[PDB]
């Protein structure tokens, strides 16, 4: 199975520095011209570098030059992009790209993808806030209700329902950045009007980049 | 003195993709080739014209040793006349091959778990190769009437395959590392005797 | 000189079977040097079109490509559900392989007004010097959607700040969520706190309210 791992990611003060790393597995990783991809959060694609099989034929976009720097071991079949003086203009999704042999560009396989973001706010975990049902909502059409995921830095949050048991109905909203340098966050989900007193929903709220697991009954006043 | 390097040769901690086979050349020095065949650690041991046994008794120019991976139902591919991926576009031997072909199973080596895919073979060729021909051409290969213009796609295909060995896999299908010994006679003074 | 590929349009709503058309105009002639890519949220890039007219491995037929110089075609000739995505179109005749910004394929639709539903600040964010107002539009279709808050019916600017998701995969709807933040101080200052919601599936901006001590 083909097979693309990029790794190294995180947060990093504006002006530090930061590694990538891209493991390759499943196809002649020697044979194949790379190249790395970003992408900010809403945005369009934007090419990094490039690298060719042997290795001496190196392109980079002009914003990142002397800054960045790509290399590649044919041998442990690895990608790598060294990034230096960062800025919050890097804040993206890095993608690890794998390009059709000698179109130097056509990308056959990416990776996943790692979230490399630059910026001078400090790791903070999220305070989770339930979304109550309205008093008295109605007989049997529909009641909504959720939590509330505010103030985290780090972006990734996981949100589900029921440890994955409720899915249907469930809107997690994507996050927005305040004022402060915190990203806010809602996920709310729309259940049977005549439900709330018997059944019981409780979130699961995620927050890898802290180590954070916060889960929240969300049942009427 | 001076022994022929050929811990160099067969205990090399990499070897080459056969499509890119190695060779090497040993002058000037003194194999004692018996304990190659007196070890019986090899699977595959057989010399083509010479005899294996009493061949330290013979004074050569130079040796030509010829390494690379191929699995293990293409080892028989490496004699002369033979025919096969291997034979026909990867490595040739002379139908007069004057030699010894020697491999051996190193799947503890060669093999990784998930598939090791650093060792590659080629698998589209117009042409059987000449005799002690390399072809490390990566061009792509145009199977079709429409030109491939260096992109692979339909009836455009890259060369090279790859094998992908993993410890799993059947005898057959395992990673065998060879040694292809090729005694030439030149004119001047042989230089290769090993009493 | 930056290869700039300008596409169009900006957005496109068909419904599943229709014919689709997207441009890609570059500033000066790449030749044949460009490509097609499909994008689905949450998800890396996916290689469709290459040299303008050649497909990618497992592309299905409807989708074709022409075009030479500076001005390319992508044809979707019939829309199955899986093709609604975002398009990028992409050029190797210069060092930087520049993208354009993208043309999003989103699903046309009957008009739907949505569910509204106001949430009042938990107690124990309270607890905090902190306030927020969490008002949510619940599968509507039409994306355009207006939402002003009311404080004593007196609407704010600023202090709201809006989040609209992908369309939905299963009734090709949107859901959007406005978040008033007050900190305590300015909350307990006031006294009715009122969502307006305006939408073409609404012959009247509907408005749901409730009143701080319940
Ligand atoms: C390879 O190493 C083994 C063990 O060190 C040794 O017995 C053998 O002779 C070596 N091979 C050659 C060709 O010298």
């Amino acid at each position: 199975e083909v097979q693309l791992v990029e790794s190294g990611g995180g947060l990093v003060q504006p002006g530090g520095s930061l590694r990538l790393s891209c493991a390759a597995s499943g196809f002649a990783f020697s044979t194949y011209e790379m190249n790395w991809v970003r992408q900010a959060p809403g945005k369009g694609l934007e090419w990094v570098s490039y690298i060719h099989n042997s290795g001496n034929p190196v392109y980079y976009a002009d914003s990142v030059k002397g800054r960045f720097t790509i290399s590649r071991d044919n041998a442990e079949n690895s990608l790598y992009l060294q990034m230096n003086s960062l800025r919050a203009e890097d804040t993206a999704i890095y993608y690890c790209a794998r390009a059709l042999r000698y179109s130097t560009s056509w990308y056959d396989y990416w990776g996943q993808g790692t979230l490399v973001t630059v910026s001078s706010a400090s790791t903070k975990g999220p305070s989770v806030f339930p979304l109550a049902p309205s008093s008295k909502s109605t007989s049997g059409g529909t009641a909504a209700l959720g939590c509330l995921v505010k103030d985290y830095f780090p972006e990734p949050v996981t949100v589900s329902w029921n440890s994955g048991a409720l899915t249907s109905g469930v809107h997690t909203f994507p996050a927005v950045l305040q004022s402060s340098g915190l990203y806010s966050l809602s996920s709310v989900v729309t259940v049977p009007s005549s439900s709330l007193g018997t059944q019981t929903y409780i979130c699961n709220v995620n927050h890898k980049p802290s180590n954070t697991k916060v889960d929240k009954k969300v049942e009427p006043k | 003195t001076n022994l022929c390097p050929f811990g160099e040769v067969f205990n090399a901690t990499r070897f080459a993709s056969v499509y890119a086979w190695n060779r090497k050349r040993i002058s000037n020095c003194v194999a004692d080739y018996s304990v190659l065949y007196n070890s019986a650690s090899f699977s595959t041991f057989k010399c083509y014209g010479v005899s294996p046994t009493k061949l330290n008794d013979l004074c050569f120019t130079n040796v030509y040793a010829d390494s690379f991976v191929i699995r293990g139902d293409e080892v028989r591919q490496i004699a002369p006349g033979q025919t096969g991926k291997i034979a026909d576009y990867n490595y040739k031997l002379p139908d007069d091959f004057t030699g010894c072909v020697i491999a051996w199973n190193s799947n503890n080596l060669d093999s990784k778990v998930g598939g090791n895919y650093n060792y590659l073979y080629r698998l589209f060729r117009k042409s059987n190769l000449k005799p002690f021909e390399r072809d490390i051409s990566t061009e792509i290969y145009q199977a079709g009437s429409t030109p491939c213009n260096g992109v692979e796609g339909f009836n455009c295909y890259f060369p090279l395959q790859s094998y992908g060995f993993q410890p799993t896999n059947g005898v057959g299908y395992q990673p065998y590392r060879v040694v292809v010994l090729s005694f030439e006679l030149l004119h001047a003074p042989a230089t290769v005797c090993g009493p | 000189s930056e290869i700039v590929l300008t596409q169009s349009p900006v957005s496109l709503s068909l419904s599943p079977g229709e014919r689709a058309t997207l441009s890609c105009r570059a500033s000066q002639s790449v030749s044949s040097y460009l490509a097609w890519y499909q994008q689905k949220p949450g998800q890396a890039p996916r290689l469709f079109i290459y040299d303008a007219s050649k497909r990618a491995t497992g592309i299905p037929a409807r989708f074709s490509g022409s075009g030479s110089g500076t001005d390319f075609t992508l044809t979707i000739s019939s829309l199955e559900p899986e093709d609604f995505a975002v398009y990028y179109c992409q050029q190797r005749s210069n060092w930087p392989r520049t993208f354009g910004q993208g043309t999003k394929v989103e699903i046309k639709r009957t008009v739907a007004a949505p569910s509204v539903f106001i949430f009042p600040p938990s107690d124990e964010q309270l607890k905090s010097g902190t306030a927020s107002v969490v008002c949510l539009l619940n599968n509507f279709y039409p994306r355009e959607a207006k939402v002003q808050w009311k404080v004593d019916n007196a609407l704010q600017s600023g202090n709201s700040q809006e989040s609209v998701t992908e369309q939905d995969s299963k009734d090709s709807t949107y859901s959007l969520s406005s978040t008033l933040t007050l900190s305590k101080a300015d909350y307990e200052k006031h006294k009715v706190y009122a969502c307006e919601v305006t939408h073409q599936g609404l012959s009247s901006p509907v408005t749901k309210s409730f009143n701080r001590g319940e």
